[PDB]
């Protein structure tokens, strides 16, 4: 009847580059992209890491944060752009390295940035149907920009778990309700052969991005017969910083509402791992009784929004594994030499 | 492809027309002359490719093919000849200005995607001296 | 010959048009065209239409049989006229000489373009310079413009603080604009330090990538007095047309447009005015410096002090002693749909000289009641003028 | 609350290709394979259908015989191992083409041949919770086999849509619940980058077919307390027709208990639409109080146990579409070339 | 009289597949193809075949047909479209496959289907000079049409390898004089990238193919003097029976004269082997005193025209290695998978 | 009755990268390298310059110093690793590019790193035969290595293109003979598919490189009737500074024999235009009456071996184009990042 969040924990790769790594070897002005984007520089994993393992991760960190034995866990939900097999589930990798397994449902999500948010909802519905006890969803993606494209500047890899339950004790945030905008838009894809995506342009932003975040934004809000007043946090979808802001100032949410949820400026755009990425370092910092709207977006067309209640078992927990703010500024530079050797990004 | 086949002796190797009646120099050459018109006698005539800019500009957004050339120098380099042509500099861009001698050189200046016809024509290098 | 006048016009917002289909903007401007003329549909004889995209983004010729088909107007004869940015105003020449002859009465000149649909526009602008010799060897449009920039200010010495003054009142004037793509204003310092495109060009001195529509219907003087009230009549004094060469560097002065001096002057003589004489004027700013080259080459300053008169703002709003220049936004500000930039800029003549309800806040001062719109298809190899009187 | 199918329906293309067709062209015994196998023929998809347009035609029969409008559809998802983008989500296309946009939630999933039968659990929980009214889930796939391989045999093109409900009226067969058996076992995937997928020959067969589908059919009878005498009919995951059987026979099910479920041998292995498409024929030959026993397969190593009972509303919606043996029996026979060109395997 | 033929040679594998069975698979009429292309099959290299093995069995034919040691050969060129490596060379493998090994020069050779006779020019040079005794020049293609594409009705397999030689006692044919016309032509081409190539319709015909060689056929007949009448038989490219017959026509050849050289219709375009092979069929038939005109073409554009005589040594050597016409007609007809299955052309 | 060089030239693109700018991306010891291959930095060529453009560049200087008219070029030939079309001739670009078109013969060369010379003597025996006047043989590439190998270190770009003539009073240099070693190999090869090649490590060097080389070098010098003390200059074939040393030690050369031809350690290897490089470069330095000794080597099994003399008119046309020593130095360093960038090493 009532569902919520037992547990969240979040990884996020050592490694950064700054947009002035990259904007130098393409011939661009850097303060101009910088400027443009409010990008400063993002994350790039190891090259022994990939969404499996930054998914574990942030799994491992999340059970932390429940203190629950991992065999309760009914159903595990991978929600990434990147899983490293096309065909063998990486759902199932992390559900081994939980010790989940073997009593437990799967699957790999695919919807690009919304991925990792559709999951939750699915969480959401097993447990308050009471299918399952505890479910987890992740959020994980290791991006990889086109070499000449601005995409270079924002693709990143980061990851954030989620684990839903039933009992009221074991919640530090409450589920009001989820609220969600799906249309056919071809404002950004890949096909099964390409190894990088096609966008659209201008394409992508207000017909696409603007246009479901904002009626999935006022969708739940209707929903929950509430205001931008009524809500002491926001996160949003990040492609770019600029993006994300212009939503908030859109909807009437002030700098001190969005400011916790903004994490592109230095991570970049972690596609699935956004905005459960954003969330935790909300949490992270949320008091009791905060309410948090969050609304997630995925290029085919989709978004995803969640309006959330932090509860007094916040303090407790936090504590208990890495803050996604901690995971952000333990960090490595490379050069843009190393950062392609890294991302298998020359031909060899 | 045909249109690259028709001038090619003329991006290659800069071969133009000049005018008797007149005795100017046109390139590209020309089929009928902008003065004489059908008076006009024509003869082909070799090009130096010697030539000082004319005026020039810094692309610096070009589209996505040219990604690993930019920035570079477009310009309009009066040749020796007279006839001013468009093309691209094999310069620093802080290196060209106005009235630098240049040199006309062979180099790639298309392909038509990863299976189609590469472009060969001239492109500019400052000269040593 | 019969005398031509304008009855009405109607103008669609300009810029990044998501939500409009190609359809909904034609019908969008046509029937407000139509409701500022006070005509029916079935009182239009020929529609004529310039398209320089000509479907390049949507891969559609035959663009005009499209159009009447879509508008419920066959089967009245429909034509499509091409000259790069200047399409509109060629569109208009080709509509005037129609009532010209006495074969059409009441004809509709329209224009309608749509870039926002492919997702480089890049490549369907720089069509209008010549593939073979220019486009071939990488000249980006904003380059040929800022060669020509450059050469100018190597033979007058203008400064980029100069060229620059050009764009901040542009954006001025556009927030008195409602159809305009951008309306916000700008600095010296903001215009200089943007985004650069071409040297000596940035992001701040070039009109954008737009979709929008614009149509004006065109009538005989005396059936004008039909449909609309004679203070409400504007009269076209003369369309002139020139050329000049397609290539940048086959131009004897490159700082000039010749075929600008050739069709302003023609249009002088037909009205028996002299550029002392004009009010207002809509020039093609695609690039600032073309706004520059076009005040010399209309007549309304030597050459080379155009940037004295710039940067002392004698062309503003609120200057008495001086004609009147892009009091809309402009190709800069109000923004440059290809087709409909040709219609749009004697559309404003039109407003401007029958003082409407329209450009209330950027109403110019009018003396002697004339106006002259300047057209340019490429980098000047095409120029199509039009001078507008508010007297027959 | 209790959860069941209000409305399915399935979808076949036309075209065949007989095993004799492959064999002769690569020099096999066709009656070894067709004993071996337990295999016939094969479905394949003209070059104008591909999984989306499958997933579309199962999608809009499934609502068809829910006979409810589309709008109320709260979620659409849609397993795959083809979805025709590895970007842009297939489910968002199916939502489109039948009307359910935009107050919904979707998405694409993979997950080998169980992907369809996980979205099935997915609806069950969102409509139990109360957070939609209507779910509709999606198995479909276009199966590729390697060109030499015995994939080729049975690698298959087909889908089934299921739309779940709350309402008891409505619903037409009854959840009584689920199970679902998962590891992480190695034997059978396919890389990012590879066209055609890489298997574990015999290590796929007894370890890791039998050991889950085996587990997740003791789960569910545990779970529910029941014995195979319980159960009026059966489907398992259907690779070829020796594992199907072999699998029902071990946990003593008769013939005709899983004759209905097993469609490989004239279908082939259409994947992620082998369970489901199996579990629409024996629905749509069911009684009313018909209790069937549903377990699928996928690849990486999970397996989705279903335990359903039928209603008195069958016998309304059966014929509302076509029928998933009328669809299979509606064919065109086509030779190895002509196939080899419709399937894109020509360089 | 110094520089002559001493040997030639020339194989083609057994396989063929009929225009029919090609345009049955795509939609098309055969007989309107087969009209319009002057082509009925053509050769198809069986999978252990490749332009190597194809260049080796042409050039021990011509050295049987030599009767010297191969030790004396100084230089082994191969002219082809279809080397096995990118960068290892043919010729290496071809020269240790004849003995005639270390002590020479050898080179692959690229030019479209003008390389085989580009490299007959560079042996004549070399034996002309003095630098070698005796030079091999081979003109070997395994050519793969694209599927969907006409090249598919022509693009075959075959090659044929000339030895070059300085004895009046061994020349069985003497070079009168050779000419090339050679132009940049985009008509034809592919690139590093690409395994298919790229050609630009129409533009192959008039301009590219008509354009070098009859511009090389007038170009050696300017060098020598003569005239259509003087010669007893001509070979021409043939990418299809029709440009053939049509160059022919238009320099006033009859069809008794260029009958010979025609393999096409039967045979397919073997590109770099395809006037080698002409000739040789050509050289079978002659009579001493016989002269032949032979002009080849390359897109990218370039043509090499020769003038031979033939001589009285001819006869004796002919039934040393199999007759072009023998292989030609000792053959097996295979379907369409049979022969994408055999070409690699299945994914 | 005598053949010679009548006019060279050379081009080398701007771009360098030096070792450490490598091994620093690679975690390797930028001095271990350097003294392991002797190799400091190598060219790189623009991204707007291709084997065609260096071709050209090279053929044009060439032109310069024989101060003939191209209309008299007979033949063009490049040998190149790298052409830019797999099928279109780099030679016709060439032959355009100079107006040599149309009355001559052209094909593009493959050998690996011995193409180059392969047309040299190509054109030796046609002038030689009096086949043509003028002959061109150019040596050029753009190589490729692979990003984390060692080749990666001196896989370069360059090129040299040498004009062939019979004339004494035209000659700069006169060839007393040649003669070539070649095997099938198995040592370094690339197929057909593949954009990196494939090597076999230390098989490379003693079993391959020496054995062709020193044989060859060995052959011409039994033939012409020499020892090490008669030759004046020496030019190696150059994978690394390295293999040359030995090879010239190994004979019994000094350094100031070969010091001249070796190029590498500031140039890197250019593969077909390694020992055209290093002989114009030692042409530029050369007194009249001057016997060059040069081999060159191809991965596939082979080698090219001169013996030349040089005359009087050398002096005369050196300054008629850039000296290769100027064009070398003549050059501005990249970073690992711009380099991979220029070559579109980047996916
Ligand atoms: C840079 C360029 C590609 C514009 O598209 P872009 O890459 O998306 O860059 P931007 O949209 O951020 O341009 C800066 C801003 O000025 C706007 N703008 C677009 N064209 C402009 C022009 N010619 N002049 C001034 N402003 C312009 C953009 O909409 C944007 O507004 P926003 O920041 O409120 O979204 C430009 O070169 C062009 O299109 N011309
Ligand atoms: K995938
Ligand atoms: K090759
Ligand atoms: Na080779
Ligand atoms: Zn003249």
């Amino acid at each position: 009847k009532d569902i919520g969040i037992v547990g969240y924990g979040s990884y996020i790769p050592k490694y950064r580059i700054k947009v002035e790594e990259i904007a130098k070897v393409w011939g661009k002005d850097p303060e101009a992209i910088k400027k443009g984007l409010v990008v400063n520089e993002k994350s790039v994993p190891s090259p022994d890491e990939d969404t499996a393992t930054i998914a574990v991760e942030a799994a491992r960190n999340a059970v932390k944060r429940a203190g629950i034995n991992a065999e309760k866990i009914g159903a595990v939900y991978v929600g990434s752009e990147s899983h490293p097999y096309a065909v063998k589930p990486t759902s199932a990798t992390v559900a081994e390295a939980i010790g989940a397994t073997p009593d437990l449902t799967a699957a790999d999500l695919e919807f690009a940035c919304k991925a990792g948010t559709a999951g939750i909802q699915m969480c959401m519905g097993l447990v308050g149907s009471g299918l399952i006890e505890y479910g987890m969803a992740i959020g994980a993606d290791t991006a990889q920009g086109a070499p000449g494209d601005a995409l270079e500047y924002t693709a990143s890899a980061g990851g954030a778990a989620y684990i839903i339950g039933n009992k009221k004790d074991e919640m530090i945030a409450v589920f009001n309700g989820t609220y969600s905008y799906t249309t056919d838009t071809p404002d950004f894809w890949r096909r099964e052969g390409q190894s990088y995506p096609k966008h659209g342009g201008r394409f992508t932003g207000e017909p696409a991005y603007f246009k479901h975040v904002l009626n999935a934004a006022k969708g739940i809000m209707e929903k929950m017969g509430t205001t931008v007043k009524d809500y002491d946090y926001c996160v949003f979808h990040q492609p770019n910083g600029k993006f994300y802001i212009k939503a908030a100032k859109s909807l009437g949410f002030t700098n001190e509402q969005y400011k916790y949820g903004l994490l592109t400026p230095y991570l970049g755009n972690t596609y699935s791992g956004a905005v459960p990425l954003g969330l935790s370092n909300i949490l992270d910092h949320a008091e009791e009784g905060a309410r948090i709207l969050a609304v997630s977006y995925g290029s085919g067309a989709g978004s995803d929004a969640f309006d959330i209640t932090v509860t007094e078992r916040i303090k407790e927990v936090v504590d208990k594994a890495p803050k996604t703010l901690d995971l952000l500024n333990r960090k490595k530079y490379i050069d843009y030499a190393v950062y392609v050797k890294y991302r298998g990004k020359i031909k060899i | 492809v045909v249109r690259s086949w028709r001038h090619m002796k003329e991006r290659y190797n800069l071969i133009g027309t000049r005018c008797k009646t007149c005795g100017k120099v046109y390139f590209p050459s020309r089929t009928v002359c902008p003065d004489c018109r059908r008076k006009g006698e024509l003869e082909e005539f070799q090009l130096s490719g010697k030539g000082k800019i004319y005026t020039y500009s810094i692309v610096y957004a070009p589209p996505k093919e040219f990604n690993k050339l930019t920035p570079y120098v477009i310009a309009i380099v009066e040749l020796e000849e007279g006839p001013k042509v468009t093309a691209q500099v094999d310069c620093d861009i802080n290196k060209i200005s106005i009235g630098i001698p240049v040199e006309a050189a062979f180099r790639r200046i298309k392909e038509d995607g990863k299976d189609g016809i590469i472009s060969y024509g001239y492109k500019f290098v400052p000269i040593t001296e | 010959m019969r005398d031509v006048a304008i009855i009405g016009y109607g103008q669609t917002k300009f810029g990044e048009l998501w939500e409009d289909s190609f359809r909904d903007l034609i019908v969008e401007a046509g029937v407000k065209a139509i409701k500022d003329a006070n005509v029916d549909g079935g009182d239009i004889d020929a529609m004529y239409i310039g398209n320089m995209s000509g479907g390049l983004f949507v891969g559609q010729e035959h663009i005009a049989s499209l159009i009447a088909d879509h508008a419920g107007l066959n089967p009245v004869p429909c034509t499509r006229v091409e000259a790069a940015c200047a399409s509109g105003s060629l569109a208009l020449r080709s509509a005037v000489l129609s009532v010209a002859s006495g074969h059409h009465d009441v004809v509709l000149a329209g224009g309608v373009e749509k870039m926002t649909d492919v997702e480089d526009a890049t490549a369907a602008i720089a069509s209008a310079s010549d593939q073979e010799w220019e486009a071939f060897f990488g000249a980006t449009f904003p380059s040929l413009y800022a060669m020509m920039a450059r050469r100018y200010m190597y033979q007058y010495g203008l400064t980029i603080e100069e060229l620059s003054m050009w764009s901040v009142i542009a954006h001025e004037n556009a927030t008195k604009n409602k159809y305009a793509q951008f309306g916000f204003k700008t600095t010296l310092e903001q215009v200089m330090n943007a985004s650069p495109v071409a040297d000596p060009l940035t992001l701040m001195h070039c009109s954008p990538v737009s979709d929008g529509a614009s149509a004006l219907i065109v009538c005989d003087a005396d059936k004008a007095e039909e449909f609309a009230p004679k203070d409400e009549i504007i009269y076209i004094k003369a369309s002139t047309q020139a050329s000049d060469t397609i290539a940048l560097h086959d131009r004897e002065d490159m700082t000039t447009l010749n075929a600008a001096k050739v069709a302003s002057e023609k249009a002088y003589k037909l009205a028996k005015i002299a550029p002392e004489k004009i009010d207002v004027a809509e020039v093609h700013d695609c690039f600032a410096i073309n706004g520059l080259i076009l005040v010399e080459d209309l007549g309304f300053c030597k050459k080379g002090d155009a940037g004295k008169v710039i940067d002392e703002g004698k062309i503003r709003i609120d200057y008495d002693d001086f004609v009147t220049v892009n009091p809309s936004g402009g190709l800069k500000a109000a923004g440059h749909a290809l087709g409909a930039t040709g219609i749009r800029q004697v559309g404003e003549l039109y407003w401007q000289l029958k003082q409407d309800k329209e450009c209330k806040d950027r109403q110019a001062t009018i003396k002697n009641g004339y106006g002259i719109a300047a057209n340019v298809g490429g980098t000047g190899g095409t120029v199509c003028v039009h001078l507008l009187s508010d007297k027959r």
